[PDB]
């Protein structure tokens, strides 16, 4: 059971990476090939692991180019027998947990937060959990502590406006690769890059804001709200939550491009990687101006608008560099 | 073809930034609740950083550690203009960390009215991996939360260098325009004549 | 507070660009018509520039003068990837001129897959004023036209430097994708630890 | 009579600068304050000094914030009596000349090119001219040589597809400052910058490509033409001609911003100047890719599109920096 994460990543990519590594797959190729922006008004949940997946499964959307699928399960009762059966079938359950009830988490008995970890072994008295999020932990916790975390109400918490008020609900994710992975050859990487670019350039049809046009409209909508209002506060909470895993995917996609630049000695892939990382970095300015405004009432609409505009410009530049990369590999 | 060179001794000019400190990124065990390194109220452990006012080197580069006050121990970056001794410079050195890794611009202002935008990347404070080829300045064992000391969670500070290619007299800098970015120290390195040995 | 630094012994690596020469920016009086420094068929006068293959210094920085052929005496920039000896570098030094001053990107490629875009400015060949605080490399008395030598019209070449801030092993550079920009020579300066003097 | 030019400048800014300096005006302030992009389909002439001025006079548009104006004149007859009378009235004629017929020009009896110079003295036998364009000349030429240049048919020339086929037509420009100049104080510089930015941001009329949106449409139209076609050739000739004085104005505006940065120690003006110079430099990439395509059949549509996109992105960035500069002086 391998701990895997990145400094831009959440428990979402981390837990899926652990599951993928167990089944002999390369998480950088599987989770790093896709790169997109989507925001559905009203879709977001106050969870560290929120990602807009519809119509795909959560794992399906995060591994768009692989036959990778997930199903959400809600366990009835007050025990862990459903997880015992999953482990016996060779599944690594990804459990919805509240950090408040996890003894190894900094948030233990301090702050409520909707989180994911991997369960890899269960005894009569202990649940063995794997959580790569700093500070990384792998080993046994008391059954009572796991049950408290897995069954947590995760009530609204003044110290966590982003990831509280989202019950664990004894939810767990079952992931499976439903066939052999595509060969990640030069032609495949070319097709992946061209499909990502085409999807970024495509105008969205309706209420779901997708790609470069969608991001422009989303950021314009955000910056139009009056700072300090209920509408602005809700919008900044949404921004911080959805942008974590969108930023994480940007970081992973840059790494995917760097990995293939080295393997094949194609400088265009490394140049495109720098472009994609500039988008990952551009998200920081937007997310953290938003976070400081939401939590500490540091209202800086000019700085937010500036970071938003820079992020859009970085994305425009990245798409052009990716087309040069696609030409070089295909 | 390879030829040996010789460069004369430059000067280091350690910039007093005590007047620009506007954020608490570091706490003692006695004032954990004052940490504002991020939205979550984390901070560097004071015990795992130099004494305020002390002279340090990081990879040989000298820095003065800030004389912190209750309301400031670093510059949270908001495009602050920093006056420097007028001179010909090769490099800017920053001790810095970012709320997630990010990139922005340090402007160098020249006496002829030219300004150069110099790109600067700063890596994560939260057990960060260097993304911009920085050197590690400090990697702590622990991190401060509002209500407790967290064991086995590194807080990371980076040594970043920024080239000043223009042959001209620089008179001031502008720090990045990003609330994500934190500057703990600033040192400039003067130009030094290089030639064949 | 001012503190003394240390003297250092950096190494210069003079890059052989003879295989990448794709443009004639320099002519003798017999082949004025071959000049392609600009759209107008101007060129540097060969008689006021170093001998092909010769070692020169410009402001103390060493360069090898290109071994020109009939169809190349410089790199006209078209995004050429230039392999450099693996190592840790401080500075790229170029002898360069532009068809009007311009600025673009040299990409530095590192062995971990990081590529850094590095800003480069190159000033005008046509009796130019340095726009980027470059040093004068050559300022000729004359300029070549397709049909004549022009007296009292300086042709200007610049010594431009580009910082390589990343602590990492660089393996190659990509030159700008700009027909305006001309590189006559390329010298890399290795990293040399400079510290507070003991 | 003072020689004045810049390495990005043509005889247009040069001759006007000489006329301004004679009347005790700062050409950097007068010709550097304005900054715009305009292109009227069909307006351009094959002349080094073409600038779209309508509805203002040529000098009026180039000195938009000053009571500076010009009138064109076509001199009847075979002599220089009109120019003698103009000089006697204290006027500095700017003469439309063909470099083919100017002994001090590199192009003498080699290449035809529609050019401007200053006439400052006329005797029975000699016309004293001032021409700051490299290589700069000031002094007497024979009357016969001036008349040949002033009356030149400037026929189509295979060696100059940009500035040939525009007869001199004994044309000359008279300039006058018709009122006192505005005091170029902090509030004035702020207003100049905001007016330039507002004009750049304005959606253009159907019949004239103006500002940032106009530049986008112009460059899109240009890149849509097929390299090597007569249509593309015509468009690249126009590009090189109109872009000379648009690029010159970019360089002058950057210098204007630098000068006031130094004057008042306001770094925002120097930072804005760097953004404006990046646009000046962006024009080099576009117009030189165009020039080599037009003259030497060096067809690089991906390069032209790349430079075009970079020029637009640099303009976007420059406008944002200029708004910070205006705030710092207003
Ligand atoms: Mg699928
Ligand atoms: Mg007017
Ligand atoms: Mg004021």
């Amino acid at each position: 059971v391998e701990l895997w994460t990145r400094d831009l990543g959440s428990c979402l990519h981390g837990t899926l990476a652990t599951a993928l590594i167990r089944d002999g797959h390369d998480p950088v190729t599987v989770l790093g090939a896709p790169w997109e922006f989507r925001r559905r008004p009203g879709a977001w949940s106050s969870e560290e692991y929120f990602f807009f997946a519809e119509p795909d499964s959560l794992a399906g959307r995060l591994a768009l180019y692989h036959p990778f699928e997930s199903t959400w399960h809600r366990s009835d009762g007050d025990g862990v027998d459903d997880l015992r059966e999953a482990l016996a079938a060779g599944v690594l359950p990804i459990a919805a947990v509240d950090n408040f009830h996890l003894p190894f988490r900094p948030a233990f008995h301090d702050v409520h937060a909707a989180h994911l970890l991997v369960v890899y072994r269960i005894t009569e008295t202990e649940v063995y959990v794997s959580d790569a999020q700093p500070p990384a932990f792998q080993g046994a916790i008391p059954l009572a502590d796991f049950l408290a975390s897995w069954g947590s109400l995760n009530p609204p918490d003044d110290a966590d406006v982003f990831f509280s008020a989202s019950p664990s609900g004894r939810r767990w994710l079952r992931t499976r690769m439903t066939g052999p992975v595509p060969e990640p050859d030069r032609h495949w990487v070319g097709r992946v890059i061209r499909e990502n670019v085409a999807r970024y350039r495509q105008e969205p049809p309706a209420d779901t804001q997708t790609g470069l046009p969608g991001l422009r409209r989303y950021l314009d909508e955000l910056c139009a709200l009056t700072p300090g209002t209920n509408a602005a506060s809700e919008a900044l909470s949404e921004l911080y939550v959805i942008s974590w895993n969108i930023q994480a995917q940007s970081g992973l996609h840059a790494e995917f491009l760097r990995a293939h630049s080295v393997k094949w000695r194609i400088p265009e892939l490394a140049e495109a990687a720098a472009g994609v990382d500039a988008v990952a970095h551009g998200w920081t300015g937007v997310r953290m101006t938003g976070a400081h405004s939401r939590v500490w009432q540091r209202h800086r609409p000019a700085e937010l608008r500036g970071h938003a505009t820079a992020l859009v410009r970085r994305l425009e530049a990245a798409l052009d560099l990716l087309e040069l990369a696609a030409d070089a590999v295909s | 073809l390879t030829l040996p060179g010789t460069a004369s001794a430059p000067e280091f000019r350690l910039i007093d930034i005590d007047g620009l400190l506007n954020n608490r990124a570091t706490t003692d065990v006695r004032d954990l609740g004052s940490g504002r390194l991020n939205a979550w109220g984390n901070s560097f452990p004071a015990a795992e950083l130099p004494a305020p006012g002390s002279l340090i080197t990081v990879a040989g580069i000298p820095f003065t550690w800030a004389n912190a006050h209750a309301r400031g121990d670093n510059i949270r970056c908001e495009g602050q203009v920093v006056d420097i001794p007028p001179g010909q410079y090769d490099w800017i050195y920053l001790l810095a960390a970012s709320e997630r890794r990010s990139e922005d611009t340090i402007w160098a202002h020249y006496d002829d009215g030219h300004a150069d935008p110099l790109r600067v990347g700063i890596s994560d404070f939260l057990d960060g991996t260097p993304a911009f080829g920085e050197l590690s300045a400090f990697r702590t064992s622990r991190m401060h939360y509002p209500h407790h000391v967290q064991e086995g969670l590194p807080t990371t500070m980076w040594l970043t260098r920024v080239g000043m290619p223009r042959h001209g007299v620089a008179r001031s800098l502008r720090l990045p325009r990003s609330v994500a970015m934190h500057v703990f120290a600033l040192t400039l390195r003067t130009a030094a004549a290089v030639r064949l040995a």
